[PDB]
């Protein structure tokens, strides 16, 4: 239980960093645009219009 | 303590195995702690940029 | 320990407020999941004639 | 000794109160090591998630 | 939670490999033509009105 755990922890923490190191700023850049864009199509005025 | 003889050799049975698969993964631990430190703060970096 | 409270603190807050909202829209896509999934075949063909 | 006595009981109490939910706590390290291993390989499947 | 998340993961990465494949097809033309689309965005409420 705990010697498979432990290395499987560890592993898990070297895969999280590498893949937010990599990934982070473009996943959070690609939400934010997300936000923005579904937030304007939302409006009161575009809501009655769809 | 007489009473629950069985369940102090118990537990002294899994603390002996819980220990030894500890101390056997003793870099993986070291390891694991010196991850450990950053990963939570770049976690909580990228969190709170889409918070 | 530290970096877990702040991590721990941020991602909750941050499920908290939008947990609900992704169980809600991935039940009501439920049906429109399925419409589209029954009009695929009508699909490349459509936007090659429109094309 | 009194120390020793709150300690004993206090102990009792803790570990009585993380043994009630004993049904979760029993998997937590194999739950811990099988997402650990679903991460990994997520991860190590799909090369191309930072291009897409 | 830790049971959630494998559970997820297990049963939808196949689906999720599949996803990011589609994802990557349909996203390279509108990439490589991403000036046309801004275009015709632009274009488009004048016409409209």
């Amino acid at each position: 239980e705990l010697a498979n755990a432990l290395q499987d922890l560890n592993r898990v923490l070297k895969t999280t960093r590498e893949f937010l190191d990599r990934n982070g700023g473009v996943l959070t850049h690609d939400i934010d645009n997300l936000e923005q864009v579904t937030t304007a199509i939302l409006q009161p005025e575009p809501r009655d219009g769809l | 303590q007489v009473n629950s003889g069985d369940a102090i050799q118990r537990w002294a049975a899994n603390l002996n195995t819980l220990a030894a698969q500890s101390a056997q993964n003793d870099e993986a631990l070291r390891s694991g702690l010196q991850q450990a430190a950053p990963t939570a703060d770049q976690l909580n970096a990228v969190f709170s940029d889409v918070r | 320990l530290v970096a877990a409270v702040g991590f721990g603190n941020t991602g909750g807050d941050i499920f908290e407020r939008g947990g609900p909202y992704l169980v809600r829209g991935a039940q009501d896509l439920l049906p429109t999941s399925a419409l589209l999934d029954e009009y695929s075949p009508a699909l490349f063909c459509t936007i090659r004639n429109y094309h | 000794s009194t120390q020793v006595n709150q300690l004993l009981v206090n102990a009792q109490t803790l570990l009585a109160a993380v043994n009630e939910r004993g049904r979760s706590v029993s998997l937590l390290l194999e739950r811990v090591s099988s997402v650990s291993r679903q991460v990994e390989g997520f991860v190590d499947e799909n090369p191309n998630l930072n291009h897409v | 939670a830790a049971g959630s998340l494998a559970d997820l993961l297990s049963d939808n990465r196949p689906l999720l490999k599949d996803t990011i494949g589609y994802l990557d097809v349909i996203q390279a033309p509108l990439v490589e033509q991403k000036q046309e689309v801004s275009d015709i965005l632009v274009q488009m409420p004048q016409a409209l009105k």
